[PDB]
């Protein structure tokens, strides 16, 4: 399952033998972002803004703690997509899913998220975010081409796109009468 | 401003269970 | 496993 | 007269290659940005193992 | 009537692509199965030659000229525009 | 169904909360917004810009 959230993201859960389970989406105390893990510290100290103590020395009996079974997962590429455009908790895959099925899930609803007349710059900013990571170069260029359509004039190029788009057919009607006129006009000149 | 450290141990959580 | 140091102001 | 006659003719010559231009720039950014999504959404994704050791900043 | 008009504009906006034809002619045939067999049959074919038949190179060429389509039609109109002044200079 | 007249009270010391009072703005066409979902959605914050 894969569900979005609010950024900037912390939770810290104190545990009973006075360890920290954390998991954040930033860095503090040289603490890892985005994996959780299990923190202790030599020497109290404030972080994320709540005091992490030091723990009273234990005397160590027989353990029964459970060690389960490592295993890697792979996600699809566009998994924050996938999720936000939901705007419920959703699955993705399976633990032993192939590459084929996986993908094939979500690419008829991706595919279908086309570019439009009234929202091309923050699609544009969208399809750049996507790409970051496969070819950096033409993101650069995307995210270039879509601050010149938000913000370059106030806007006007973004406007004046938007409505020549909303235009369409009324355009080609016209051109079509055009063509009518030519032709005629054309005939009525050869001898 | 002097140096002083404080010691910080972290370890995994196999699946997140 | 991974043992750090982090450094606290000390002023 | 012809050199106003002739500065009609040159203006809608220009002002017709303008819009031609466009028409091919405008074409050529649709194409591009569509195929360009498409690859995008079948690329291999992430992968997460719960190393920590994996991830450590010093 | 009310149960129909539910999921009707919905379903009418999963409509064919550029990028998976193949994939949605496979859904229409077990659509429409039911209704009439013998359609079914030709489009499941239609199916398996676009993703089968050689490397499915035919669907690869359709995917691509769906995709180039706005460049032919300006490509087009610049052709109509020199055969228009092309014409109309032959013409004593 | 029936509203029935209630019978009188004696007055003691209250301990009833009184919240803060607050205006919410929706989307113009929120209607719509939760038609298409066919469950219960978020759509803003107490707190969020136009
Ligand atoms: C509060 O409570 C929490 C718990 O809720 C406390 O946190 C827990 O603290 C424990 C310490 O008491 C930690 O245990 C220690 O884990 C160490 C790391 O273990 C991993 O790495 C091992 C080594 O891996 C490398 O090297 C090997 C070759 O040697 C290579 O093969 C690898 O590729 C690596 O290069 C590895 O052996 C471990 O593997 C075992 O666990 C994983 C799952 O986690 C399994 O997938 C494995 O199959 C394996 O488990 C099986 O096999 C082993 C034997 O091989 C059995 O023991 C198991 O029962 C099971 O059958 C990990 O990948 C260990 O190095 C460390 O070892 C010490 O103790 C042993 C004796 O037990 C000694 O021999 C060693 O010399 C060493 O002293 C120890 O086990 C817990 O991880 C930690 N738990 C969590 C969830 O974080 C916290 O401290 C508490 N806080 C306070 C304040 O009290
Ligand atoms: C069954 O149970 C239910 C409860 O579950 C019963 O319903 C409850 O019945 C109560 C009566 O016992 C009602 O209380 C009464 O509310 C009246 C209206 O209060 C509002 O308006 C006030 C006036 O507003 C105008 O005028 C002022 C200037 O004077 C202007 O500033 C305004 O702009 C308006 O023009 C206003 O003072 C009140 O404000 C307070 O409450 C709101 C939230 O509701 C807060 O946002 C405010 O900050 C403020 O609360 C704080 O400040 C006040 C003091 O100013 C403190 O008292 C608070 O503790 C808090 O710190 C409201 O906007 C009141 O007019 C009426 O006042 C009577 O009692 C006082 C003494 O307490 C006298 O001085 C008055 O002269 C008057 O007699 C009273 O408080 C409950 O509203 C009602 N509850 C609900 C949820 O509906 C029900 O009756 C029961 N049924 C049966 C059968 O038993
Ligand atoms: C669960 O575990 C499975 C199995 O590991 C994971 O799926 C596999 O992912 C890996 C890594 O991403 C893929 O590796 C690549 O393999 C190709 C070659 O694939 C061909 O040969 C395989 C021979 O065994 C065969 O299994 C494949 O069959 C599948 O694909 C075909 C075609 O779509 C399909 O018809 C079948 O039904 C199968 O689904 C296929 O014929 C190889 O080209 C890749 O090379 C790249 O990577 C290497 C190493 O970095 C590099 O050296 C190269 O240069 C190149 O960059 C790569 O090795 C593998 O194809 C996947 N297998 C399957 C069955 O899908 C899965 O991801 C895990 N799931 C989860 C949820 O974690
Ligand atoms: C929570 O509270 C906030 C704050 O009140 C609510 O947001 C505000 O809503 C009001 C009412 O709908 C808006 O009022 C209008 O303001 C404009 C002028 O806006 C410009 O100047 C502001 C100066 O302070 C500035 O804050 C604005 O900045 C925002 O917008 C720009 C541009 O998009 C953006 O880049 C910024 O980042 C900010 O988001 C902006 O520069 C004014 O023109 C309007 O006038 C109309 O109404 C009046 C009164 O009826 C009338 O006299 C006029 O004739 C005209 O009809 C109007 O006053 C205000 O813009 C909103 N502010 C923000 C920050 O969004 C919000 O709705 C509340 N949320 C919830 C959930 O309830
Ligand atoms: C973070 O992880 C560290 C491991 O990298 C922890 O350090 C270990 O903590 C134990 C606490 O019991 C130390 O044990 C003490 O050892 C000294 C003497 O040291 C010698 O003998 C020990 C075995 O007893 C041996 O391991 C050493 O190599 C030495 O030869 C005794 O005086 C104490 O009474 C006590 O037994 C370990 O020595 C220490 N190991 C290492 C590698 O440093 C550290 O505690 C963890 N920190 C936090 C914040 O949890
Ligand atoms: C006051 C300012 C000055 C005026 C400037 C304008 C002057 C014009 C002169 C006259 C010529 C008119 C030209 C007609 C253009 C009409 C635009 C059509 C838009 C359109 O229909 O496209 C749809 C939405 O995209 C869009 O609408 C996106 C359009 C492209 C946006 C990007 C523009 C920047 C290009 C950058 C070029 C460099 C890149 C590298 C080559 C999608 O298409 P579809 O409807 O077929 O449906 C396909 C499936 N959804
Ligand atoms: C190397 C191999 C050899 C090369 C072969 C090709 C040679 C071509 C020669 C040059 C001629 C070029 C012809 C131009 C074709 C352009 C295709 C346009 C596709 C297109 O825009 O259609 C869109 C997606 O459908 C599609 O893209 C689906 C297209 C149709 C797929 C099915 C093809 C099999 C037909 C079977 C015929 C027998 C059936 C019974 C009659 C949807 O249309 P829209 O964009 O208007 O939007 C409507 C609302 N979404
Ligand atoms: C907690 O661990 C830190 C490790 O940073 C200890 O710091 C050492 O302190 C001694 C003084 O006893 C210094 O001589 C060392 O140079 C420090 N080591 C460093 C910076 O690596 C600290 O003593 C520990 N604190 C407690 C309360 O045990
Ligand atoms: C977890 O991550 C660490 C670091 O990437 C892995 O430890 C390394 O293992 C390789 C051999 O595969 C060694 O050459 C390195 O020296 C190790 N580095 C360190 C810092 O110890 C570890 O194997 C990973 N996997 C598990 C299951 O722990
Ligand atoms: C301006 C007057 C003379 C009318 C002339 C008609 C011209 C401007 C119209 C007629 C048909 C139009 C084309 C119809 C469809 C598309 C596909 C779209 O994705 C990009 C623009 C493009 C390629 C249009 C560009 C403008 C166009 C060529
Ligand atoms: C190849 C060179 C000479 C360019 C010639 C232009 C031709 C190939 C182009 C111009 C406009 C195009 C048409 C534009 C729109 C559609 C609708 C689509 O649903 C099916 C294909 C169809 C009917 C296209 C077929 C190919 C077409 C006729």
């Amino acid at each position: 399952w894969a569900e979005a959230v609010k950024e900037p993201f912390v939770q810290v859960n104190p545990l009973k033998n006075g360890s920290y389970l954390v998991l954040a989406s930033s860095t503090d105390c040289q603490i890892p972002p985005y994996v959780p893990s299990i923190v202790t510290v030599n020497e109290t100290t404030s972080c994320f803004g709540l005091d992490f103590k030091r723990p009273l020395v234990a005397e160590e009996r027989l353990s029964f703690e459970p060690r389960l079974p490592n295993l890697q997962l792979r996600l699809p590429h566009l998994v924050g997509i996938i999720a936000k455009i939901k705007g419920i908790k959703i699955e993705v895959t399976s633990s032993g899913e192939s590459i084929k099925e996986q993908i094939e899930r979500a690419k008829a609803e991706l595919l279908r998220l086309d570019i439009h007349e009234g929202d091309t710059p923050a699609w544009i900013q969208q399809l750049a975010a996507a790409t970051k990571d496969v070819w950096p170069a033409a993101a650069s260029a995307l995210q270039g081409i879509g601050n010149f359509l938000s913000g370059t004039a106030q806007g006007i190029f973004g406007t004046a796109f938007s409505l020549l788009g909303y235009l369409k057919p009324i355009l080609i009607g016209v051109g079509v009468i055009l063509l009518v006129i030519l032709i005629f006009k054309i005939v009525s000149w050869i001898p | 401003p002097v140096p002083k450290y404080v010691e910080v141990n972290m370890t995994s959580i196999p699946q997140g269970v | 496993s991974l043992r750090m140091q982090h450094p606290v102001p000390k002023y | 007269y012809t050199c106003c006659a002739t500065s009609s003719r040159v203006l809608a010559w220009i002002f017709l290659v303008c819009i031609l231009l466009i028409i091919v720039l405008v074409s050529c950014f649709v194409t591009i940005s569509r195929i360009q999504w498409n690859k995008d959404i079948q690329v291999l994704g992430p992968v997460i193992d719960w190393n920590v050791t994996q991830r450590a900043v010093y």
